[PDB]
């Protein structure tokens, strides 16, 4: 059956000249929680400059186990590792990492930012099993 | 074998650094010349963070070996 | 913030093995928005082996501070 | 001759079409020793082809204190760091890196191939005050 794991990122309105932040949401965790994440966002770096990304609310120890790296312009790299491999699983649902960027005055409005999961993403429950996430890809809707 | 992906003969500290930054994308490959190899720890023929997650159970003494 | 070149409010590992990488030829731009001002632990204003050491030293439990 | 704090370059014979090894010194080490260094070497990367580095016999626990990676053609970076911070600083003189060459074919009997350090290489001493070489440069000289 279809799973209930959601891998999503949100689509949110910008203004060019301004900046924006782009929430990544995990829900239906599993019993077994998310002990090790790793998966690339794509975004649109002909209108958006990438910031920096910060680990969401429900990341345990995030000082440690997450991680985000500009790759390319218009590539990050998403890390997320238990570094306890015990105690320190995700198990609740929501942000799981805000993604801040400068939109660029030259973008044009009525047009998207496009957002996105690049490849299957990886994810591993505490047992160290993979799970499926069903993605959904977001954007910036210019305005 | 597995798990020194740098290929210096030693796992530790810096094979994990390595994985981090692999996993990151500030590595485009390892210096081991079998990739694969040194990476998969879990035998999926896969480099990812199942494979970090493996690698720091055996630096922490959870695990004794890889199961190839 | 010094120490802090993955800029995310603690000094630790990651940390240590991104200045690793970077000594080492491979990245280079830190994620820390000010690379000077979080990579230079001793005051030349440059970030090299010393800030490294420095850095171990710190995570170690050796020093308490940078200088 | 060479006195003082000396990171030199050895010049070797080497035939074209095999493999040579060109080892890189520290002689002049004072008491206070050497706790961390970096720097770079370049390599004329049209006659040498670089395979790999290894510890020189004075570096101290090499399997956890020693890096070395090739940038690009041309262009290697080395790493040392005695990781215990207390233990593992160098005080003896000699070899501190082997670097490892095939020489390509084309390369020309009688020419050479410099081996150089690039800019001014990092040393710093067990309380990692800085410590300066001076520095010679070397070759493989092809026959
Ligand atoms: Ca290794
Ligand atoms: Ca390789
Ligand atoms: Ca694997
Ligand atoms: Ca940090
Ligand atoms: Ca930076
Ligand atoms: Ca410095």
């Amino acid at each position: 059956m279809q799973t209930g794991f959601n891998l999503s990122i949100d689509t949110v309105e910008g203004n060019p000249g301004s900046s924006v932040v782009v929430p990544v949401k995990l829900s239906g965790i599993s019993k077994n929680g998310i002990s090790t994440a790793d998966f690339t966002v794509t975004y649109d770096a002909t209108k958006l400059e990438y910031i920096s990304g910060d680990a969401g609310s429900i990341v345990t120890n995030p000082g440690v186990n997450f991680g985000i790296n500009k790759e390319s312009d218009g590539k990050l790299k998403v890390l997320f590792l238990d570094y306890t491999m015990s105690t320190g699983y995700i198990s609740t649902d929501g942000v799981f990492a805000n993604l801040n960027f400068n939109i660029k005055s030259s973008a044009a409005i009525g047009s998207k930012a496009e957002v996105s999961i690049s490849g299957t993403p990886t994810f591993g429950d505490s047992t160290l099993t993979p799970v499926v996430a069903k993605v959904t890809n977001g954007a910036v809707n210019l305005e | 074998k597995p798990g020194d992906v740098d290929g210096n003969g030693s796992i530790n500290i810096n094979d994990f650094a390595l994985m981090r930054n692999y996993l990151l994308g500030n590595l485009k490959d390892f210096p081991a010349e079998d990739d694969i190899k040194a990476g998969d720890l879990n035998g999926d023929k896969s480099i990812n963070s199942l494979d970090f997650a493996i690698m720091r159970m055996y630096l922490l003494g959870m695990i004794t070996k890889f199961s190839v």
